RNA sequence: AAAGCGGGUGAAAAGCCCGCUCGCCGGAAGACCAAGGGUUCCUGUCCAACGUUAAUCGGGGCAGGGUGAGUCGACCCCUAAGGCGAGGCCGAAAGGCGUAGUCGAUGGGAAACAGGUUAAUAUUCCUGUACUUGGUGUUACUGCGAAGGGGGGACGGAGAAGGCUAUGUUGGCCGGGCGACGGUUGUCCCGGUUUAAGCGUGUAGGCUGGUUUUCCAGGCAAAUCCGGAAAAUCAAGGCUGAGGCGUGAUGACGAGGCACUACGGUGCUGAAGCAACAAAUGCCCUGCUUCCAGGAAAAGCCUCUAAGCAUCAGGUAACAUCAAAUCGUACCCCAAACCGACACAGGUGGUCAGGUAGAGAAUACCAAGGCGCUUGAGAGAACUCGGGUGAAGGAACUAGGCAAAAUGGUGCCGUAACUUCGGGAGAAGGCACGCUGAUAUGUAGGUGAGGUCCCUCGCGGAUGGAGCUGAAAUCAGUCGAAGAUACCAGCUGGCUGCAACUGUUUAUUAAAAACACAGCACUGUGCAAACACGAAAGUGGACGUAUACGGUGUGACGCCUGCCCGG
RNA sequence: ACCGAACCGACUAAUGUUGAAAAAUUAGCGGAUGACUUGUGGCUGGGGGUGAAAGGCCAAUCAAACCGGGAGAUAGCUGGU
């Protein structure tokens, strides 16, 4: 839920947290950790490559079945779990046969609850079916670009992607971002928007609650020397210069995609 | 088996001092200055074969070497080991 | 004050030992010239 | 931080040695280490040079001695970040990356304590009592086996309380004393009242339901192991665990007393060796409660089987024997021995943590212990430095209350505008405070013996209050100029600019109104993402997927953000 | 979050300025459960790194480190001859 904090200090007055009530309390499972170390957004050059990453809280990485490859076997979810790996909450699954698998939580799913994968599973949140199965105007998640390839499409919290047509071998899939995307019939989608929508209406409240995640302060460059970047330099308050990254390419408008190998699969861009 | 060629080798000297002295008056133990390469077999083979005594244990510690000036010139004494054999209530070297 | 020497064995031998010469290319190149001077101790291990 | 005197040695003594005083430190200026250094450690001798003076002295010269390990540390097994990297991918050459591997602690992995001894080492030597791992050989039973499966190792922040211990105080007991000057056989004074690892028992506490069948799409194949499903049956079963107690110990240690001394210290003997209370930041506790920011890996260990061996090897349990190699161990370590060119007001990580007053690891004085800072003696000018006090005035000084002075503690009464309802606020301002007696021969509270009762029977529960400790308050009296008496310890109020705030910054003239910030908007990006490092392979972005990531600008919050596309 | 030691820092004043010190001492001062501080080890390299941004820091050196080399650069300039 989202709860207003009281303000009994001045970095406590603006926070807004998201507390959920339903999510595992105890230590996640053991089988399925894993460890990651933090890059500080340094390449195997050494050099950062990624600016403004680093520190935070160590992590341990949580393996996620985004493939839902396990078909024909009803599974029981059985809790609720926070990932720090990502936004949405994942949920610690039990299949019939005594293997126990981590899955994005859909909306609406809790403990106890009935999911199944697989070309003859029925039409209901958790349900992994290919596209092709799957009846038009249906809202999904998790959707595959190949089939077999995994989950990459709708994974953060509250997002879905909605089936729009299906012409022959392909159908066209409407994303978050507004794009009309052709793939493949037989790419498998979990149906039901993923969980932990209320995500979007937490505030930090204090540079602390950054660094906790993990993002170091951002200069600006109208604020950096000549030398530094574009934009650096002045007497004063001075800017006089058309907005560029740091490298010197406009960053105001001008589109970066080219991608002639995919232009064929886009249907219409986001706008 | 330790051969008698390693054995005869190993044993260089006796030690004599105040505290060697003292060790062999009260707790019936023999100091020698060892090569710096044998270990604590090797001496207590040496010393229980060569001596014709017997030996309870023995205690190695390598002593290091010192700076020393000869005319402005500096140079090292070397190191060596020092070996205290303990023997059997009985022997009386 | 804390000056700029904060001695440590090992990280010196870790930076300017004969081992870590003769890994880098350049290191070898570093004895060499040492060798061809005649210096009579070439790296800091002695 | 501070010296004075007597004696000794010597050619010579302010500095060396010994003694008696005096002063300084005592969460250090004491004790032990890691890092770093390398003989500076101890003894004998010397005073050329070094020592900011002298020198008989030294961390100086010379010579001799000194560092003893199955249990401490390294080495060794295992991994992190990261390094190297057979083949390999890539690159004019050199070389870049990287798989299998193999290194890499700052982390995980078996085991020793007390007393004594040397001029210099000791958890290493000696005495006493223990413990660990591995190989061999007998005995008894037996399905053993991994590079593979499972469990475990294995993990965050904060907080709160209970039980304890280290430790301290007092009482008892034992030994000693009857005091240079009034009094001191007494509710008087000084000291001691220590004892370990290991082995046995398993308590406060913590966690979890056990036990037996049958079955299974899972754990790369198998599984009697893990997981899952269904039955039956029992309710206490298991695991963990400080402390206490017994033993170790008829031992050791012990104030003192007795005798030599090369007066430095040795040899002999040795009484009491208990209780109550207070109590940790240490232990139970890798616990429990809670929060979001969601909190290493692998081996050692336990366990299941494959290939294989199959009355053999192999495993478990007892006993005996053997082995545990090699390297460090001196000494300094908040410093005269390390980093600062110096015997340099600097810097340097961890461990121990006594008394009184105190909230306290502050501070004042002390204990154990260590020092008096390697030039002194006079004199008592100007002037400079560090301080103390000051008539009357009280900012008149000055750029400016800079500096100094002042305020300063606990309990209670009381406290405005404004406000984002939290604040402002310790607003402001005021009163009490010592000591003695009584309430109360020491109270409320805390701990709790003896005795009695009960029992699934002992480290058990109920009663019961001996004894010990002990606030806070009220009343009365009394002393001083003054009772938070020293040390320690807010100056307060009003108007206003800027930046919301906590923070960061020009190591070494600038700490700010600059930078950051949470929040806001624009824009790029459909994943082989944009973008960045790289001639490339690759890697970060990210093991993330538009509620995500990059770039740019503004900078909490409140009310807002108007017109112009000509350049 | 608040007051305050350890610890971290560096706001004001005096001293010192051939210093006790190539940046400190003394008396006050700010943070002190966090965007904290610290030990051991690793990584990023010079038109490069890193930078809560001062052209700051990269071994007492930084509007382009240090070392060797081209090199006896060049010097219509100064000094000396
Ligand atoms: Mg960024
Ligand atoms: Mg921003
Ligand atoms: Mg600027
Ligand atoms: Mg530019
Ligand atoms: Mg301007
Ligand atoms: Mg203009
Ligand atoms: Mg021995
Ligand atoms: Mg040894
Ligand atoms: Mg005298
Ligand atoms: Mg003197
Ligand atoms: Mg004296
Ligand atoms: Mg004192
Ligand atoms: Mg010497
Ligand atoms: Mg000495
Ligand atoms: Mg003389
Ligand atoms: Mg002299
Ligand atoms: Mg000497
Ligand atoms: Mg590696
Ligand atoms: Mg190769
Ligand atoms: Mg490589
Ligand atoms: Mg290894
Ligand atoms: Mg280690
Ligand atoms: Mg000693
Ligand atoms: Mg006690
Ligand atoms: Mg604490
Ligand atoms: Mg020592
Ligand atoms: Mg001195
Ligand atoms: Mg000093
Ligand atoms: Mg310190
Ligand atoms: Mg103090
Ligand atoms: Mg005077
Ligand atoms: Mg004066
Ligand atoms: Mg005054
Ligand atoms: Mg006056
Ligand atoms: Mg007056
Ligand atoms: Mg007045
Ligand atoms: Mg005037
Ligand atoms: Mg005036
Ligand atoms: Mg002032
Ligand atoms: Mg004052
Ligand atoms: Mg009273
Ligand atoms: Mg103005
Ligand atoms: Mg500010
Ligand atoms: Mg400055
Ligand atoms: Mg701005
Ligand atoms: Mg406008
Ligand atoms: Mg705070
Ligand atoms: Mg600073
Ligand atoms: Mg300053
Ligand atoms: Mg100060
Ligand atoms: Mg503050
Ligand atoms: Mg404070
Ligand atoms: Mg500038
Ligand atoms: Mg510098
Ligand atoms: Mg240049
Ligand atoms: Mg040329
Ligand atoms: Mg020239």
């Amino acid at each position: 839920a989202v709860v207003k904090c009281k303000p009994t200090s001045p970095g406590r007055r603006h926070v807004v947290k998201v507390v959920n009530p339903e999510l595992h309390k105890g230590k996640p499972f053991a089988p399925l950790l894993e460890k990651n170390s933090k890059s500080g957004g340094r390449n195997n050059n050494g050099r950062i490559t990624t600016r403004h990453i680093g520190g935070g809280h160590k992590q341990a990485y949580r393996i996620v079945d985004f493939k839902r490859n396990k078909d024909g076997i009803p599974a029981v979810v059985e809790r609720l779990e926070y990932d720090p790996n990502r936004s949405a909450n994942i949920a610690l699954v039990l299949y019939k046969d005594g293997e126990r698998r981590y899955i994005l939580a859909p909306k609406g799913l809790k403990a106890g609850d009935q999911i199944q994968s697989g070309v003859d599973a029925a039409i209901k949140p958790g349900n992994t079916l290919p596209m092709r199965n799957i009846p038009v105007g249906s809202t999904v998640h998790n959707v595959e670009m190949k089939p077999g390839k995994g989950g990459q499409l709708a994974r953060s919290a509250g997002t879905y992607v909605q089936i729009v047509a299906r012409d022959g071998a392909y159908v066209t899939l409407r994303l978050r971002s507004g794009e009309m995307r052709k793939v493949e019939a037989d790419c498998r989608a979990t149906l039901g928007e993923v969980g932990n929508a209320e995500h979007m209406l937490r505030v930090l409240g204090k540079a602390g609650a950054a660094r906790w995640r993990g993002v170091r302060p951002t200069v600006r460059g109208t604020a950096m020397n000549p030398v530094d970047h574009p934009h650096g330099g002045g007497e004063g308050r001075n800017f006089g210069k058309h907005p560029v990254t740091p490298w010197g390419v406009q960053t105001k408008g001008k589109k970066t995609r080219s991608n002639k190998r995919t232009d064929k699969f886009i249907v219409r861009r986001r706008s | 088996m330790i051969r008698e060629e390693r054995l005869l080798k190993v044993l260089r000297a006796p030690h004599v001092s105040e505290k060697a002295s003292t060790a062999m008056e009260k707790s019936n133990t023999i100091v020698l200055k060892v090569a710096k390469d044998a270990t604590k077999a090797e001496i207590k083979a040496a010393v229980q074969k060569l001596f014709e005594v017997e030996v309870e244990v023995v205690n190695t510690l390598v002593v290091k070497g010192k700076v020393k000036r000869h005319g402005q010139r500096i140079g090292r004494r070397s190191d060596w080991k020092k070996a205290y054999v303990t023997l059997k209530e009985g022997q009386n070297l | 004050m804390k000056r700029t020497f904060q001695p440590s064995v090992l990280k010196r031998n870790r930076s300017h030992g004969f081992r870590a010469r003769m890994a880098t290319k350049n290191g070898r190149q570093v004895l060499a010239r040492r060798r061809a001077k005649g210096r009579a101790r070439l790296t800091v291990s002695k």
